[PDB]
RNA sequence: AAUUGAAGAGUUUGAUCAUGGCUCAGAUUGAACGCUGGCGGCAGGCCUAACACAUGCAAGUCGAACGGUAACAGGAAGAAGCUUGCUUCUUUGCUGACGAGUGGCGGACGGGUGAGUAAUGUCUGGGAAACUGCCUGAUGGAGGGGGAUAACUACUGGAAACGGUAGCUAAUACCGCAUAACGUCGCAAGACCAAAGAGGGGGACCUUCGGGCCUCUUGCCAUCGGAUGUGCCCAGAUGGGAUUAGCUAGUAGGUGGGGUAACGGCUCACCUAGGCGACGAUCCCUAGCUGGUCUGAGAGGAUGACCAGCCACACUGGAACUGAGACACGGUCCAGACUCCUACGGGAGGCAGCAGUGGGGAAUAUUGCACAAUGGGCGCAAGCCUGAUGCAGCCAUGCCGCGUGUAUGAAGAAGGCCUUCGGGUUGUAAAGUACUUUCAGCGGGGAGGAAGGGAGUAAAGUUAAUACCUUUGCUCAUUGACGUUACCCGCAGAAGAAGCACCGGCUAACUCCGUGCCAGCAGCCGCGGUAAUACGGAGGGUGCAAGCGUUAAUCGGAAUUACUGGGCGUAAAGCGCACGCAGGCGGUUUGUUAAGUCAGAUGUGAAAUCCCCGGGCUCAACCUGGGAACUGCAUCUGAUACUGGCAA
């Protein structure tokens, strides 16, 4: 099933996740099909720490793709603001 | 075929030694160094300048 | 095998496989039935063969034993062959 | 990592001052500037043009207190950046945290100015920094610690930097002791000796 | 309007096949020469009625034999 | 805004020009070696033997499919006590659960290696003759039976591995029968094809108290459509050799039959005699390919370690089976070479998974911690597994940052070296004075990585129904291996912390002494024969710096394979001369075409990397947001001057 989830990238103790939508069998950091955004959970304050492509996920999750747990919650807390 | 540098060695046949390339001009054929004070090839003994070159370890202060 | 896993899958492949190779080889006799009907020229013994074929070979692609698509090409391929005999 | 040897030596070799004592007293009654340093150094030496070149990039370095690849990173950078090469490395090498404490006048040399930014006594926009290689941009408050503004180095040092020349592009207070660094420095505000297209030219050999 | 093709007949020896001679005009990587470059594609012709140097428009299509997977639309001229 | 970038030197000669090689100066690396070695961050770490492997772990999960109870909890009775029931003890799968077993899904992913593979692979572009589990939308249906067989029991073969016989039992295991369609076949008439239940709660009515009965969650089965994945075809590109020129017999095509999910000589019979090759076929030698990396002004050249995409392989050589998907890393079968067990009959195994051992080698690390996070498998879920992954360990392997103190300080101190012996230099350097304490050491405090999940409630829907359940908020108590984390404060004291190469020219830096064409140096020119700035030591100096050199390798310089960008009278180089096919090029005007060409647009040209503008780690390395670029290719629409075609 294709699946929306975190990539994680960035460096050591600090991650950065991308927001990928991608075949559950691929490697975590590996093959996706699209990037529909990022997170960052050292996220400084003032810098947009998360942002999310609601419309190009609401078009994966339309075609069938499932969405992973932090990303779920990523999309509730950016639709709340 | 590979030169000896340093002022006198010790090396007897069998030596186990570790070569290493840049020939010697004025040698026939001579196309290889012997790393002094690799494996068997000790240091020049009483070498002050370019020790490193000669495998030999700092003298005591 | 050397994994639980391994060894029960191994069982089970065999088991299937028994299973399978006998149904196969029934939808095979049937076919065969059929296209010896056919190649010794006679047509309602060819037709009636068909006729008691096509359950079978239908019910094993919907079983998964084969694939419906070539289910269907033996079906029309033996239904040429009936209707080119005359 | 730090050159920690004699300084007047660096000055005797490039034949002029690089302000590498305190200025209390003029140089001549602490070294022979004329003179270059060790056992031949009345001998008169023709220099090469990488002869040239070599020494102007020393000079340049030893004022700064900077290495040789941290200099080529400079370098590098300068070039990158639009505009003249040799000006945006003269503005780089300004832009060094231990060069602003400096100028601003919080050490009597760069090497006092140095020690003061790498022992926490140095603040930019408030928060403490102790990176003598930190890059100053533009309007940054560089400041000074309380638990360090008794130190009696900032005030000799306030005194000895107010009989020099003012930089331009700085505003410095002895009292609340800090410092508005205004605009990046100019080619024609900086010294006029340094020639800086050898470092140029001796980069691009 | 269908991808397509355009080149001379080279052989007809096969049965309900031809072979056609397709010239390319590339400019070479290196040199920058324009360089005359053919691909030779063996090519469906049901009917059989294509000769030994004519100019034939061909298209590709599903792979019919081991070797052509293009074939005929119209002859452009006879020769 | 997405760039702004291009150095030469020595050496042929008595000397000079030129030609021409050779060598050096730079950048870099999966580096090794010599000397030396303080800290931290980030990254990298068998390039050789795809050599052999001791050892532990790397793939399980589901009781909400099933029979069942091996163990634990142990609730009732019964054990049967004075503890009047906290006595072992007997029964009950009774319950929570759960070894072993059936069954479903996973094991085809993640992880490793580059042996093979020079084009059956890869990259780019375009297609048609296609399957696609889990995911998703719609449409429907989910009736009724049947025979089993593990488990278990009994017997029993074998040293073991492994079985065997008889008997019993369940299912969402398996097989019919009913029911079909927009599904298959057929032109049509028509013929044919499937299924599986489970779980939670509940009125009232039935109640053999199983349970029925009612709703809810979820699963099952046709069929169509989406998405992902995969299979297949075509074109261009994708190394060297012509002292490898002919290769090919299912070979090329056609027809017919068979076969695949699918087109296809994929396979077979027959019939044609073709197919490919000088635009390099066949053969031979190396070789995984790409994004990219290194160098370069650029064009190019070299290489593809790390990271990511594709492929191939899993002791060697083969096969197929189950499966949606494999001809399958930790599955099966066979053969073979090793290694091990054996009762001598027979068996067992496969680190190129992590760590590790041996060996090879110049050289490459821990038999570590944790599932907290990201992701994956299973599961309704909790949760279980995860050597993926997050961390930690070792290593100066690389990049980046910081420290080894700051100033004042001439008695220009002593000592050392040189001296023209008058002094000069080491040298403000030290000593002395005052000051600071980064980092390391000690002590104290302390972010963030943590989202979710568990319990209960409020709402909300559902539905007779406040019941469950599904959302949504709400309070509660929690979840961190790293970890005595980053970081912040305090302590005491310069306190714990500089070496390497070079000094004749190239090339920055020079003199004494020892040696005497010896010892030796050396990258080239060369040096060394009694006054050595070239050897060795010392002083002084230069460059770089926790690094410094040597070696290996690539590009540069090298315009020294010259496309950008070379030459051929004498330096190397016009065939002895002609004819001439293929090939290259083509006078002049009008018309037409739009291939080349140009312009514009669209689709792609993965992400990362390079570059530009920013942001965040105290800065940088590093990590990021956005852009630009990816010089390309395919269409479409225009121009059509020049080339090409076509007709005059
Ligand atoms: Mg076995
Ligand atoms: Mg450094
Ligand atoms: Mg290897
Ligand atoms: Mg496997
Ligand atoms: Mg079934
Ligand atoms: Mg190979
Ligand atoms: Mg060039
Ligand atoms: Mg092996
Ligand atoms: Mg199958
Ligand atoms: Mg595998
Ligand atoms: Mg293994
Ligand atoms: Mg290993
Ligand atoms: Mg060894
Ligand atoms: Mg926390
Ligand atoms: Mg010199
Ligand atoms: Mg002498
Ligand atoms: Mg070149
Ligand atoms: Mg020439
Ligand atoms: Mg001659
Ligand atoms: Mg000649
Ligand atoms: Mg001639
Ligand atoms: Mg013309
Ligand atoms: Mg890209
Ligand atoms: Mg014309």
């Amino acid at each position: 099933m294709v699946t929306i989830r975190l990539a994680r990238h960035g460096a050591k103790k600090r991650p950065f996740y991308q927001v990928v939508v991608a075949d559950s069998r691929n490697a975590r950091n590996g093959r996706f099909i699209e990037r529909v955004g990022f997170f960052n959970p050292i996220a400084s304050e003032k810098e947009e720490g998360t942002r999310l492509d609601l419309d190009r996920i609401a078009h994966w999750v339309g075609q069938g793709a499932t969405i992973s747990d932090r990303v779920a919650a990523l999309i509730k807390e950016v639709n709340k603001a | 075929t590979s030169y000896i540098g340093g002022e006198g060695h010790n090396l007897q046949e069998h030596s186990v030694i570790l070569i290493r390339g840049g020939r010697v001009k004025d040698l026939p054929g001579v196309r290889y160094h012997t790393v002094r004070g690799a494996l068997d090839c000790s240091g020049v003994k009483d070498r002050k300048q370019a020790r490193s070159k000669y495998g030999v370890k700092r003298p005591k202060a | 095998a050397n994994i639980k896993s391994a060894k029960k899958r191994a069982i089970q492949s065999e088991k299937a496989r028994k299973h399978n190779a006998s149904r196969r080889s029934m939808m095979r006799t049937f076919i065969k039935k059929v296209y010896a009907a056919i190649e010794a020229g006679d047509k309602a013994a060819a037709q009636k063969a068909f006729n008691e074929m096509q359950p079978i070979v239908d019910r094993q692609a919907a079983k998964g034993l084969i694939h419906k698509n070539k289910a269907a090409r033996h079906k029309a391929n033996l239904t040429a062959q009936i209707n080119k005999l005359a | 990592a730090r050159y920690l040897g004699p300084k007047l030596k660096l000055s005797r070799r490039e034949g002029t001052d690089l302000f590498l004592k305190s200025g209390v007293r003029a140089i001549d009654t602490k070294c022979k500037i004329e003179q270059a340093p060790g056992q031949h150094g009345a001998r008169k030496p023709r220099l090469s043009d990488y002869g040239v070149q070599l020494r102007e990039k020393q000079k340049v370095r030893r004022i700064y207190g900077v290495l040789e690849r941290q200099f080529r990173n400079y370098y590098k950078e300068a070039a990158r950046l639009k505009g003249n090469t040799g000006e945006n490395l003269l503005a780089l090498l300004e832009g060094r945290l231990d060069n602003v404490v400096y100028r601003m006048g919080f050490g009597a040399t760069r090497a006092e100015a140095r020690q003061l930014v790498s022992h926490k006594a140095i603040m930019v926009n408030g928060r403490v920094v102790n990176i003598a290689s930190y890059q100053v941009s533009p309007n940054d408050v560089v400041s000074i610690r309380e638990k360090a503004k008794k130190q009696s180095r900032v005030k000799a040092a306030l005194e000895l930097a107010e009989q020099r020349e003012k930089p331009t592009w700085l505003e410095v207070d002895a009292g609340k002791m800090e410092g508005t660094f205004k605009r990046k420095p100019e080619r024609s505000d900086l010294s006029a000796d340094i020639n800086e297209h050898l470092i140029v030219e001796l980069y691009s050999k | 309007k269908i991808r397509t093709l355009q080149g001379r007949v080279v052989s007809d020896k096969m049965e309900k096949s031809i072979v056609v001679a397709i010239e390319r005009f590339v400019k070479h990587p290196i040199y920058g020469k324009f360089i005359k470059r053919t691909t030779k594609l063996h090519v469906h012709d049901e009917n059989n009625e294509c000769g030994i140097g004519d100019v034939v428009e061909i298209r590709e299509c599903r792979p019919l034999s081991k070797t052509k997977s293009w074939t005929l639309v119209r002859v452009v001229e006879k020769a």
